[PDB]
């Protein structure tokens, strides 16, 4: 793991830009409106508060290391995925229709770009009298 | 395509039976009616001048109980293994792992047994036949998920436990009181009032409303003294019912109205966009930095998606126009400065 | 003038019928109370000791009845034709063509029928006389519009249906355990618990506080038992009567929240005018097209007749201010901007 | 001086005896315990067993009973008399218009016959003494103001009459069903169960859970849908009573929140200066017209002193901070051009 | 150290002890279990048939209570000195002087003197035995601090004072009224209804619903009347249970609003900061005039802390936002007249 | 009644300013402010409304009249006035205190002037341990 | 329905005013602003919703074409109008007053201008001690 | 108490600046913000009422008097201060973590300066698990 450690290291002094070795609020807020973001303060604390581990309040170098250790797939990870599918069920049948998760997803929550929606619908099967079943896509976006 | 359809149908009988929802609870009615109706044919056999055709009907209907019962047993089983997650032999025995699973199992064989037996005549098993019948609840036992039911009553008698506390402790005051007055009263001139203990199996009776009549004041006073404790005892004695019921309406429209006011839509869409975020993470450094930021957004979408799950408050919107409050106040100030660096 | 007073007294005569409200109220509970009368009669023609004068004060009351419900039944027809849709033959048949208005002519015809079979004394219309009897509660199930009753019963029974599957659950075991162990101890020194249905009968007597006293446990710990479980069953018993009553209490207390929040007032008078408009309608293209815009006005202000239908919500005023809080945000913004282009 | 604090107390007796508040109630909660003793004796008076010591105590305790009461009355009178308006001979005498005056006269009167005819022995008057006896609870009757209670009452179940009725039309089918099923099956076997007149007995004793016993079904079909339908049919009985005293309650909290809004001080206290200016008024033409304008001010504060007295809505602030809304959107508008003058 | 840890779990047997919560519940719940046991049996050993055996067991139980009990005691008292308030011989004195630590002094010598008695076998004592064996009772009332209970039974019944006074006048009246005219009907026919007192005493079991069934309308005239005034007697007579149960759980509702609009913690924080200030506290007339300020602070934040102590209500956002017009109204003004100031 | 009718037509033609013989909202609240006391126009409304019962929405000359030949002295007045006084009692024994009440006239409703109240106060006897009634206020100032 | 077609057309071209062939919120609420009538783009949106069947938030000639196919006189407008009537009922006796009548026009709801109020109301007979029915008036302007 | 009278007298001078010999909110306040406190309105009339018994509402000298007579250390006092650290207790066992306590004092209520509260937490034994009994504190600083 000398690569993987190397490119967590190299990602955590980027983010850093110092010696602290610790990340403050301030510092990761300006780090990420450099890419024009433009978050909240209180977006900076929660974000950095799902981090930390020791209450400290700052995230150093091996509570980021041990965060990005853990696999995205994982079964509780895989289950909150489906339950949130679940939510915007029609009678629970395991199959969602086109058009209303894109205007799910054009206008509830995090509304993303036009490119990537469709993209998204365009990668797996969309067929099928307009309906699509979600456990594929639960299935094919756990794989990491 | 025809595999596809065919573990669709798998996953809507899965839903039919573990998950009941709309007509899957009208054919688990349907079950629970058979049930009810072994049961009462059991009780029946009971009765020596029904006896026989009691159990000569309960064989047939037995038969019956173990074929559907065997047939819904198999169909969950695969139902269940559709779900990916019981998929498999492993996944099939993870399923049989749960525990009514094996009651339902167990209950079943129990079931074959009684009628090997029945056929058979055993003597021994013929005296554990009416045991081995009572299992049949256990049908209902399993219906009801985590013990649903129990918690939530257990919920209301621990929200109004004072208020309990409070109509028995008066209750049986007044049960004790009134008894041994009447006891007193009575001691001589009425038989049935001989003993204190038979005082209070009348003041038991009389306090609930079931007066049996077995034992009834005759002396006047004795009847006069019944009449009040009895109306302040009978009082007390309906409290209970009547605040668990309360309880029960008032959590009701409590649950109604926290579910109108549900605004955990958009946060847990965040949750899947974000999760979708998280996925599309799955410069190297910089992508890897980046997927851990994503998934940082996960877990604080999940975090959002629970803090939704938590009902609404009146003191939120308090809060709310509050911010709103601080918001005008630096506004004016800002408005106020700038206007000022005019005059100026 | 004359026809036109006429046809108003018609329609009077169609809402004191058809539309009760007010005195027609009264009026209805008038030939309720008539009804409710025979009824009595002929549950009192059953006794013999009373039969004669039964029978005989209940073939006047026949024939009042007879009479009253013919004027109002040939009353009722006119006064519906009244309402321009029932107008002349074909809408006196429409009429006719209500279930209850053919329910009304069956019950009508069958009690003419009685009071001729009585005259007559025909065994075997002597013998149906009895259930043609029973048919005049035909009259209190008509009251009913649409099974009112009924729908709002199960309303509740399902808005409350997971609460009084848990009463009736909890009772149901307690039930069964409590006949079952007082079965257990006094199957021998009490003859009336025999059979262990019996201890269901006891036990269902019971908890349900009838209490007849035809089985009461006699052994002290049979009492001591039976007490204890008394207790909990009776209180589980009575839940389901607390829950309904507290559901419907509770929404009778919304209909009236509900009725004072009511907006509809303003839109619906816009749905009003925007009729107006549409009549109205009714460059020849740009008339045409005019129309055409104004019968869009009539259904959007339909749907907005149809949304403030829709009772009040808390969560509706906290979406309002919160649109005031967009509202000031904007407005400082500018301001902000606007005295900043003043001091450039 | 003295006159004055002569009048004072007086005062202070009316408020005791014509306002109860407070140690008044207790005042009248004594004289409504004495009424009720002497009603009891009186009832106690009817058995024979007792009725020479029941009737010895109740001609002391009647004396004792006139005595009192023609106090209380004649206080009563002067108190009255005291608050101006029942002040002399004409004020005295229109306070014994009032009904409850008058009732307490006659009865009063009929209480000293009834002492005189016990003295005297009068068979005729011996025979009228229990009817008079009866009046005594006229107290309790008069003690009721304007039949507030009553009024109550009816409101409530006005308020429910909805669920009222399907309670009752529910309770009669059921009622009338299973009755009618249970004669049927019970026709025969049970001799209890002849005419359906009985069965009707049986299940009105029932289902209301009273439960005599002197009927009670005997074959096992009649005892398992006695059963069924004695579940359903006690819920439906127990229901009216749940629904008015849930009512009863959700009254109470309603009164409870609306005494908390109670928003009226101020607009009374308006309504008090105005009148204070009214008197006040009591260039000629200029003051007249002063005057004028002052009973207008007095008026119309009288009409806020009585919309204050309506309670208070949500919906009313939803308007007010509406006009919030309204206020701040002009307000912005008016600064956003005044700065655009600025601008220019 | 050693010490330290002594007196800490000193103070965690005062917690258990005089201060429960949580498993000192438990262990309350098995003292009382205790208790209730102790008394059974006492109520056994009346029953002649068990006697010897409830007896016998029961000087065994009463062994273990005097113990238990006593170690209680006396733990009782030394972890209440732990507090530094019953600390010492003086503070052990003064926490004796409790009414509830007498209370179990004397209970617990009395116990010592049944089991001494019994030993002794003294007519004179044996005699006074039962009455002494009542005073466990005394425990289950100690566990009641301040008369908890009583106290929220009075609140409700005087929250719904008018109310339950309705619903008794009403059954009153019906009950009299009913009572005589089931006598009237059934004065020759049935000889259990001879005596008014008698139908008064039908009356009371009838509405009640305990229905002995000793007396039962037999003539049908009687059964009709019986029926009718059943059943609206047995309604009013169930209302006064039904409102106390809705005022019990309306008033567990509120509780729990009024828990989560609790805004007390940072007033409460204010109170105790400024206590801190006042300790600081403690030129020199500059401090002890500062102190002097320090106290007043500390007496500001107190009544603070106990404004915050007054739950919740709309009203109080009302005039929060209320504050919020008149300061947009403020902001407004001000604003307009310096851009008309910029103008110039 | 000829004085009086002639008094209320002085004070009707004051007011009117003009022939129409009618008071609209406008020229009352206008005249009224002459004196200085700038209403509302809600004023307005309700203090017309109040005097008109046509309904048509303007006072004329007859509407006037009478509503100023009725005495303010009545028994309906009185027994308004008694439960006025009633609402801001103690234990309503018809004594107040002259502390209360002077808080009450000087915050609640229509703010008075201290001279008046004074005045007022000193009007009646004010002595008595600090209590003085209010039957006898209500007495004296509806003597007209 | 030559001609019928034929001025539909007309109607879609002035409104469309291209070769689109569909309308948009935008370009209607310019086409209806040109009046002078300022509505809302809420306004727009609910509009041509009302009007589009197929969802694609466009009407196309043919979505106009079926509006304006189908008579305004029709049975459940007729009920619906009914009960609107009924909703400002006094007794549900089929009559209503000349005066609430205005006022009800005057302020609930889309207030018109006065002119076309006074012709309504002389449109029908307005006499009969101050109630007109409105089952007369239902009757009349469902005529087409 | 000569010297303690001379120095309440001192303190009364001090506070007055004049011969009026009584306190009002406006001089009381403008002496309390002479050393930069900035209170309000409502705040000095609750100071001044807290103090005053007479509800004249100023504050004479012997009322400031009898306010410094008593001392802090007080039986009531000390149950009150027992309840408010009660009020953020764990499990009620007398026991308080240092960090939860700083959090509470940095946040709740009036925000201390942290150089204060660094000395409180170091004037008692803060060792112990990190859980610091509050009982001792109640005993120290109410010793006066
Ligand atoms: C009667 C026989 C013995 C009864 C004992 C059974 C009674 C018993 O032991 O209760 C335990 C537990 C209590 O904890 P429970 O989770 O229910 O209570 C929550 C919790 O109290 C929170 O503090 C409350 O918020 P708040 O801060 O106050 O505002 C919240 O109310 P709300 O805000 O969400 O509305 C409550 O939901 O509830 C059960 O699971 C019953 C299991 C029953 C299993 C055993 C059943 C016997
Ligand atoms: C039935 C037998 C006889 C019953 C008699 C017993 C009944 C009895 O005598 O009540 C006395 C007392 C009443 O005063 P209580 O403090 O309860 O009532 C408060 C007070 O009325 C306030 O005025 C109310 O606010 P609001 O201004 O209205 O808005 C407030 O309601 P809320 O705003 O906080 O919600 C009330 O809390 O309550 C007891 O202590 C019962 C002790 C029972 C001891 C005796 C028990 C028998």
């Amino acid at each position: 793991t000398e690569e993987q450690i190397a490119e967590f290291k190299e990602a955590f002094s980027l983010f850093d830009k110092d010696g602290d070795g610790t990340i403050t609020t301030k510092e990761l807020g300006t780090v990420m409106r450099s890419l024009g973001q433009n978050p909240t303060e209180a977006e900076l604390q929660d974000m950095i508060n799902e981090v930390d581990a020791d209450g400290n309040g700052t995230i150093d170098f091996p509570e980021f290391l041990t965060m990005m250790a853990r696999k995205m797939k994982d079964t509780d990870s895989e289950e909150e995925i489906r339950e949130a599918f679940r939510v915007f069920d029609k009678d629970g049948n395991g199959y969602i229709s086109a058009a209303e998760l894109r205007h799910v997803m054009t206008n509830l929550g995090e509304k993303l770009t036009d490119e990537e929606v469709d993209e998204m619908i365009r990668e797996a099967d969309i067929d099928g009298d307009g309906q699509v079943n979600y456990e594929e896509f639960v299935q094919m976006m756990t794989a990491k | 395509r025809r595999n596809v359809k065919y573990r669709r149908v798998q996953n809507y009988l899965y839903n039919v039976l573990e998950r009941p929802r709309g007509w899957a609870f009208i054919y688990h009615a349907f079950v629970f009616l058979l049930v009810f109706g072994c049961l009462i044919l059991s009780v029946f056999s009971t009765i020596p001048e029904h006896t026989k055709l009691a159990s000569s009907c309960l064989l047939i209907l037995e038969f019956v109980m173990i074929v559907v019962f065997g047939l819904e047993f198999i169909i969950r089983i695969w139902s269940a293994g559709c779900c990916c997650r019981y998929r498999g032999w492993q996944g099939r025995l993870r399923f049989a792992r749960k525990p009514f699973c094996v009651i339902d199992t167990i209950v079943l064989i129990a079931s074959i047994a009684v009628v090997s037996a029945k056929t058979q005549g055993n003597i021994f098993a013929t005296s554990a036949l009416r045991s081995l019948r009572f299992l049949q609840i256990l049908r209902m036992v399993r219906m009801d998920r985590r013990g649903g039911t129990w918690k939530l009553l257990g919920s209301v008698v621990y929200a109004h436990s004072k208020e309990l506390i409070t109509a028995w402790y008066i209750g049986f005051l007044v049960l004790i009181f009134s008894s041994f007055l009447v006891y007193l009263v009575e001691k001589d001139a009425n038989k049935e009032f001989s003993t204190y203990a038979d005082a209070l199996w009348w003041g038991t009776i009389t306090l609930t409303t079931i007066g049996y009549g077995d034992k009834t004041p005759l002396t006047w006073l004795g009847r006069l003294l019944s009449a009040g404790f009895a109306l302040l005892g009978i009082s007390f004695f309906a409290l209970p019912a009547g605040i668990l019921g309360s309880g029960f309406a008032l959590k009701v429209q409590e649950q109604h109205r926290q579910k109108h006011f549900e605004k955990r839509r958009n946060p847990a869409a965040n949750l899947i966009q974000c999760v979708w975020r998280s996925y599309a993470a799955d410069t190297p450094p910089l992508k890897t930095v980046i997927r851990a930021i994503r998934i940082m957004k996960f877990h604080v979408a999940k975090r959002k998606f629970k803090e939704t799950l938590r009902p609404y408050d009146v003191k939120d919107v308090i809060e709310q126009y509050s911010a709103g409050h601080l918001d005008m106040l630096c506004r004016i100030k800002s408005l106020q400065t700038r206007v000022d660096q005019i005059l100026g």
